[PDB]
RNA sequence: UGUACAACGGGGUAUUGUAAGCAGUAGAGUAGCGUUACGAUCUGCUGAGAUUAAGCCUUUGUUGUCUGAUUUGU
RNA sequence: GAAUGUUACCGCAAUAGUAAUUGAACUUAGUACGAGAGGAACAGUUCAUUCGGAUAAUUGGUUUUUGCGGCUGUCUGAUCAGGCAUUGCCGCGAAGCUACCAUCCGCUGGAUUAUGGCUGAACGCCUCUAAGUCAGAAUCCAUGCUAGAACGCGGUGAUUUC
RNA sequence: GUGAACAGCCUCUAGUUGAUAGAAUAAUGUAGAUAAGGGAAGUCGGCAAAAUAGAUCCGUAACUUCGGGAUAAGGAUUGGC
């Protein structure tokens, strides 16, 4: 029992879900969904489809290179079973997930800095550009307040 | 003259008539044979079908090609909160058959079970069992006399129980009431057990356990009026045949000058009573277990309920039974779980189930994530979260 | 093949059934019965703790209502000649 | 399950009814195979006999050596395009349908098999497993 | 689902994959073997006039020339410009075999890429000379 | 085969493949190896000196936490002024 | 007249695939004086935006509703 | 679906129907048997064929969810947002339905036939039969399964203030 | 307007908005569609559907009354800026 990643969008592939295609060079293409499988058959480009992790890593929407992203790799040389080593690995997995999530948040925050500045400049230009509508708003404010007063 | 090529007939003449079942709760027609030296036990239980999901089983089956290998199997989840014991019925043997001699109820019943006695509950004065409950006063004569009658004459003893439907996500408030046979000690011990358990709850783990074969009794899903092609599985007629091709071409070519009862005809499909047998209990889950969706191989702390809940059902918050395969009835239908009528001699009845993983991905779509923490961790930070 | 009702297969099945399979059934019965007793005891303990917070002849008729109902029914069956056992 | 087969065979989705043409994956000189019968086939009115991966069929060579032509020979299906369920938990399929020529004991006429061979067929037939370079 | 997509990309009507064509173009020996093929009776043009980029046989040299002068061939050439998108890319985007994927990208940028580009240049000028 | 014949016979005897394990502790033989933890495979995190690698990662995290890697007003405007501008812009767009 | 019922709203869970608007020095070039003008497209703000029970799950919010007809006795 | 006080809940079972089938595999075993060549079966196990009954976790098909996106032509001055094209067309598409194109499940007591016997006359031998009696077929009758007599039945709750 | 076009599709002038209705969405129909793998195994018989289709370029056999056959067959292509 192993969790696979979708060949198209890198989403997890759990047992029973999705479909596998075997090419004549013995390469398995595992797909999580009919959506991804039909995209593969139509030969669309996953690096151009915006909803895929391959695109998001290629375009820099999420951090792709970090020291937390190197712990998980296919192990082709086995190690003998050790109970305490299994326990240490299990603790480390949760710790690594926590640190990776913190760094992901920071990466998105750095990518989205400047947003408030852009919003304020846009709002200022709109307010400067509409003197008549603001006058209507002030008349509405004054009439509503006079109604409350009387 | 003789039919030129042989074929088996279409459909099964022993499941006739294909009419709508008389009740939404399918009847238990036979209980297991009573062994008197055994301890007292319930023979059946009541639950609600909640849905299906997927498991991975580490199979131990000597002689099988999948011995020491993993298999992916479908399971059915039945929501089973404890039943409440409310009465006892005695049955005598007569030359005309079994006859109910007397019925004894408990002193106090919930409104949950009192609703079963009403068509218009909100308008009623709720007077049911009010005079009966007054028979428990002044040392309980009448009650004691009827229990004595059950002890003196009954050859069969059954116990009246009801579901606690308020613990399910169902919109229905009116509970389901049923007779469950007591197989166990003597008649006197059966009656003493019932009297002791009046107004008490019996949980599903005091009736069943894991690795046990049980039987599912339920009314199948309805489909309304159906043509012969899908009701009976007959072959479609060639294209643009005059007066239709979803027909039997000739309903009689031979002498009796009637239509035979054995000829396929259009009519009701589904909503029939069915008793399917030998479904293996894969798991008896407890409602207060925080990780009742987790196994010894999958260390995720999760419950059985899939993300977003079971489609058209809701969440599993009570004890549940996970049996492999499929059972008659659709989700949220009341089902009766019965103990085996015989000692199964197949080795699958002896196998011990060891689950490696339980699927909790969303059933409302092509669910890719087992927990919301997993979905959030995979997707990352969203625009609204900042 | 041998049918489901084949005598020799059913004989072999009965020989198998009297042993390890019946052993498994009996052991499961004992475990379930013990759980049932513990469930009753636990309910008694919970009810006791909660109430700590708060503080025979079977001859004749079952009741007078039953007496009147059955007497009237039997008289009606006599009058209308609708008795299964009497003329 | 056929003579020469090793053990039981569990049910696989059928992809090759009678009249289908699959590729020849061995090196015996045949190019394709036309299915005319399926070993171990049941009987039911109007129902076409069909083959899945790991089945033995009777086939004729339509393209290839004339020495191989006009002869009806056993073949074993090693690949199918119809998707089938593996019990480990995935539905899968190959690009093409493909079979290999055998004798009634299931021994390979050719010396090697080109392309992948389904695990179910390889595990069922030891000589296919011996002549296989790729097992999925 | 629709009839057009079904009957064009049915599995029995599948075409060669782009990573396989990238490997075909990467090495000179593969290029020469695919350029000089034996006379095969069952291929269009007796197995000659084969465009490696599109993995396609043409009936004639004039057909191959008119094909090379086309937006379809240029579309395929543009598709074969980048990294060939193995399963390693999807694994790395999930965050798994990251060092392996980065090593593969480094090898493409350092060795395999420029050699493929030089082979493509030589192949294009040979096609210009012979056509 | 003698063990099988005395226990169940062929097709009834269930052999324990873990009994021949050569481990440091014999009590570890009948131990279940976990496979999944929160959408992750344990096997591709399983490694000797993963503890040392985790410690080095934690030193990196501490260095960032000290450096300040994890941590309304404009020229010519105050906080109430930018709030007033924002409210007026929302009114205009509506 | 209440773990009441309903209509909306909120939160989940799913589906698609990156909204409108503004900007850039990204854009084969062309025209006029390194600059401006046109320009398919590209990039950013933006897994955005839209939809989500009609037979999905859930709910400390808002607003309302709880009312008539007919018949039955040993 | 009227009617046998009314209304409600839990039940009984007369009668009628009835359902499962076939092949292979491991072990027995390279054994009995055989100069050899060859080569079984019972008991213990595992799959599959045909049929039947369900079911929708998953895979696949289906799409008026006209849900999301796109495309051609034309029309609304443009952008925007839209209309029409007898569901305009293309891609994906949940839900529902559904497929040996998907999954699960399908038993055990009595009496017998041929036949093999026991005791034993007829008939001072003998005899499975005459009286009596033991086994025994995928058979029969049941167990189990479906309906429940709308003119078969039982147990139990409540039973009206203009 | 599109387009070779009095084709089909959309629009302006002008003209209609007539044809028993409402509610539901069983079977069987009538009219129209889509379908995994296989590809005529269906059937008296490929009936019916599907597949082809505009234009530009390359190329085109037997036979022949030399006029044809011919759009033979077989290939490359097509948007926007
Ligand atoms: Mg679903
Ligand atoms: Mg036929
Ligand atoms: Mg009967
Ligand atoms: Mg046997
Ligand atoms: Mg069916
Ligand atoms: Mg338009
Ligand atoms: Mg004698
Ligand atoms: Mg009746
Ligand atoms: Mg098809
Ligand atoms: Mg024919
Ligand atoms: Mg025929
Ligand atoms: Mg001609
Ligand atoms: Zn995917
Ligand atoms: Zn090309």
């Amino acid at each position: 029992m192993r969790i696979y990643q979708c060949h198209f969008c890198s989403s997890p592939c759990y047992p029973g879900h999705g479909i596998m295609f075997v090419r004549n060079d013995a390469k398995e293409f595992r797909f999580c969904r009919s959506k991804c499988h039909k995209a593969f058959k139509q030969r669309r480009n996953p690096r151009k489809l915006k909803w895929t992790k391959a695109f998001r890593k290629a375009a820099g929407k999420e951090l792709a290179v970090d020291s937390t992203l190197t712990f998980a790799q296919r192990r082709n040389v086995p190690v003998r079973y050790n109970r305490e080593l299994v326990a240490t690995t299990l603790k480390a997995m949760a710790r690594i997930e926590e640190i990776r999530q913190k760094r992901e948040r920071a990466f998105y925050k750095n990518r989205m800095r400047g947003n408030k500045e852009k919003d304020f400049l846009r709002d200022k230009k709109l307010v400067e550009s509409n003197p008549e509508l603001l006058r209507i708003r002030e008349v509405e404010i004054a009439r509503k307040l006079a109604k409350e007063q009387e | 003259s003789h039919r030129k090529y042989e074929a088996p007939r279409h459909g099964h003449l022993g499941f006739l008539p294909r009419k709508r079942a008389a009740s939404i709760r399918a009847r238990v027609k036979a209980f297991p044979k009573d062994d008197r030296s055994k301890p007292v036990a319930l023979t059946s239980f009541l639950g609600y079908k909640a849905g299906m999901t997927t498991i991975v089983r580490d199979l131990d089956r000597p002689g099988s090609k999948f011995h020491k290998r993993e298999v992916v199997e479908a399971v059915t989840v039945v929501d089973t909160p404890p039943v409440v014991v409310v009465g006892v019925v005695g049955y005598v043997e007569t030359p005309r058959g079994l006859r109910s001699l007397t019925t004894v109820w408990a002193e106090h019943l919930s409104d949950e079970v009192k609703r079963r006695f009403y068509k218009n509950w909100y308008k009623s004065k709720k007077k049911a069992f009010t005079k009966y409950s007054a028979k428990y006063a002044q040392d309980g004569a009448g009650i004691e006399r009827e229990l004595a009658r059950i002890k003196k004459y009954a050859s069969v003893v059954r116990v009246l129980v009801h579901t606690q439907i308020r613990k399910t996500p169902l919109a229905q408030k009116k509970a389901h009431l049923a007779e469950i046979q007591l197989n166990g000690g003597s008649i006197s011990e059966k009656v003493d057990w019932a009297r002791e358990h009046f107004e008490k709850t019996v949980a599903v783990d005091s009736v069943f356990e894991q690795n046990e074969m049980i039987d599912a009794i339920a009314v199948t899903k309805g489909h309304g009026f159906e043509g012969v092609t899908h009701r009976w599985g007959t072959k479609k007629l060639p294209r643009k045949t005059h007066r239709g091709l979803r027909k039997v071409a000739c309903i009689g070519a031979w002498h009796p000058a009637h239509v035979m009862w054995s000829v396929a005809r259009a009519g009701q499909r589904g909503y029939h009573s069915r008793t399917s047998i030998n479904h293996k209990i894969y798991r008896v889950g407890k409602g207060d277990d925080e990780a009742n969706g987790a196994t010894s191989f999958d260390r995720t702390k999760k419950t059985i309920t899939p993300m977003g809940g079971f489609v058209h059902y809701g969440e599993i918050k009570n004890d549940f039974i996970m049996v492999k395969g499929c059972i008659p009835g659709n989700r949220k239908r009341i089902v009766t779980l019965r103990k085996s009528l015989y000692t199964n001699t197949s080795r699958k009845a002896l196998e011990e189930v060891s689950l490696k993983w339980i699927d909790t991905a969303s059933k409302f779509g092509k669910g890719r994530f087992q927990t919301p923490a997993e979905k959030h961790a995979f997707m990352g930070t969203l625009k609204k979260d900042l | 093949a041998k049918s489901l009702r084949a005598s020799s297969h059913l004989n072999a099945k009965s020989v198998k059934r009297r042993g390890v399979f019946q052993k498994a059934v009996d052991a499961r019965e004992q475990r379930i019965s013990d759980k049932l007793k513990e469930d009753l005891l636990k309910q008694k303990l919970e009810d006791l703790k909660k109430k700590e917070e708060q503080g025979i002849s079977t001859s004749g008729w079952r009741d007078g209502r039953h007496h009147t109902y059955k007497k009237a029914k039997l008289m009606k069956q006599s009058k209308k000649k609708t008795s299964f056992t009497r003329f | 399950s056929g003579n020469g087969a090793q053990g039981t065979k569990f049910r696989i989705s059928l992809g090759l009814p009678v009249g289908a043409i699959m590729n020849c994956a061995d090196n015996s000189g045949a190019r394709n195979l036309y299915i005319i019968a399926v070993k171990g086939s049941g009987s039911r009115l109007n129902r076409l006999p069909a083959a899945s991966l790991g089945d033995m069929v009777m086939a004729t060579v339509k393209k290839g050596k004339p020495e191989l032509r006009k002869k009806v020979m056993p073949a074993i299906v090693v690949r199918q395009a119809k998707s089938w369920r593996r019990r480990d938990g995935v539905f899968l399929y190959f690009e093409d349908n493909a079979g290999v020529i055998a004798n009634p004991k299931g021994e390979m006429k050719g010396s090697a098999i080109t392309g992948p061979v389904g695990k179910e067929c390889a595990d069922l037939w030891p000589r296919v497993a011996s002549n296989s370079g790729v097992v999925v | 689902m629709g009839r057009y997509s079904v009957k064009r990309y049915k599995t029995k009507r599948r075409t060669r994959d782009l990573d396989l064509i990238y490997n075909d173009l990467s090495t000179k020996e593969s290029v020469q073997k695919l350029l000089n093929q034996p006379l095969d009776e069952t291929k269009p043009g007796l197995g000659q006039h084969y465009c490696i980029h599109c993995a396609k046989y043409m009936e004639t040299a004039i057909a191959l020339k008119t094909h090379l002068k086309g937006k379809v061939h240029k579309r395929r050439v543009k598709e074969l410009r980048g990294v060939p998108y193995t399963q390693e890319v999807s694994d790395a985007a999930a965050g798994y075999n990251l060092n392996k994927f980065l090593n593969r990208v480094q090898e493409i940028t350092q060795s395999v890429g420029p050699e493929k580009e030089s082979n493509e240049a030589l192949l294009k000028e040979h096609l210009d000379s012979t056509l | 085969r003698d063990i099988e014949a005395e226990n169940g016979g062929a097709g009834v005897f269930n052999v324990n493949l873990k009994d021949k394990y050569l481990l440091e502790d014999d009590e570890w033989k009948n131990d279940i190896m976990p496979e999944i933890l929160d959408g992750k495979n344990v096997y591709d995190f399983l490694d000797p000196e993963i503890a040392a690698k985790l410690q080095a990662l934690e030193e990196e995290e501490e260095k960032l936490e000290n450096e300040g890697f994890y941590n309304e007003i404009y020229d010519g405007f105050e906080a109430s002024e930018v709030d007033d501008i924002k409210e007026k812009a929302a009114w205009i767009r509506n």
